């Protein structure tokens, strides 16, 4: 839903990586999001009992 | 071919305030709620300005 | 007829920019305007306590 | 024995896409590179492509 102004191409965040970027062909703004999400955990019991 | 307008070389100037004007999109990029520093040659606030 | 101009000069100077949600620039602020702009450039905040 | 922290969740690429502007024309590679009289040091010629 972001409108760039005619002369931009390009959006950064507060970290300046990308965040939104214009299709050079049809002219419609998109996002960027990143693909690695979310914290991963392991419970074991002990490698020697099971 | 020009026929000089005036003889009075110069009047003496008289400045007033430039209050928080003159500020220029730095970079072709967009931001949404960031507050951003950037230096380049800009106009002092509060300057005075014939 | 009446018209005015006026005549301003650029100098090298550091400004904080504050970004609207629709990508305007509504604020901005001189670091060197006196010791509160300047904090308020260091602090990174519009409004100091 | 205990509960352990590893990495986080990754996705892996599955396709790969190029979006460049829709440009048809070759750009003057033969009257830059090869054209018959160049420019002088002092009076260079610049050209836009
Ligand atoms: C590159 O190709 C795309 C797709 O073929 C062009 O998109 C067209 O844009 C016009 C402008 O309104 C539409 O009327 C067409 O319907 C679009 N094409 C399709 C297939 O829907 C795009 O314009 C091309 N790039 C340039 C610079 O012309
Ligand atoms: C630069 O111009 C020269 C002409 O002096 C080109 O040389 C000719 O190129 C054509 C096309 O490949 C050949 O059929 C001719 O045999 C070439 N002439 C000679 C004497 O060999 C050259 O191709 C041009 N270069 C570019 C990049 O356009
Ligand atoms: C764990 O396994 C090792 C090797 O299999 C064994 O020597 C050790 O006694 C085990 N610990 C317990 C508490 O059984
Ligand atoms: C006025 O214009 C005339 C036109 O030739 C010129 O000779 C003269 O020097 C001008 N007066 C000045 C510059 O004071
Ligand atoms: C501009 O300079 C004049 C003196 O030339 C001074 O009186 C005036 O206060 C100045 N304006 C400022 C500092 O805004």
């Amino acid at each position: 839903n972001k409108k760039f102004l005619p002369f931009q191409q390009f959006g950064r965040d507060i970290a300046d990586t990308t965040d939104a970027v214009r299709d050079p062909q049809t002219l419609e703004i998109l996002d960027i999001t990143p693909c690695s999400f979310g914290g991963v955990s392991v419970i074991t019991p002990g490698t020697n009992t099971s | 071919q020009c026929v000089n307008l005036t003889t009075r070389t110069q009047l003496p100037p008289a400045y007033t305030n430039s209050f928080t004007r003159g500020v220029y999109y730095p970079d072709k990029v967009f931001r949404s709620s960031v507050l951003h520093s950037t230096q380049d040659l800009f106009l002092p606030f509060f300057s005075n300005v014939t | 007829g009446a018209a005015a101009y006026y005549v301003g000069y650029l100098q090298p100077r550091t400004f904080l920019l504050k970004y609207n949600e629709n990508g305007t620039i509504t604020d901005a602020v001189d670091c060197a305007l006196d010791p509160l702009s300047e904090t308020k450039c260091t602090l990174k905040s519009f409004t100091v306590e | 024995k205990g509960i352990y922290q590893t990495s986080n969740f990754r996705v892996q690429p599955t396709e790969s896409i190029v979006r460049f502007p829709n440009i048809t024309n070759l750009c003057p590679f033969g009257e830059v590179f090869n054209a018959t009289r160049f420019a002088s040091v002092y009076a260079w010629n610049r050209k836009r492509i």
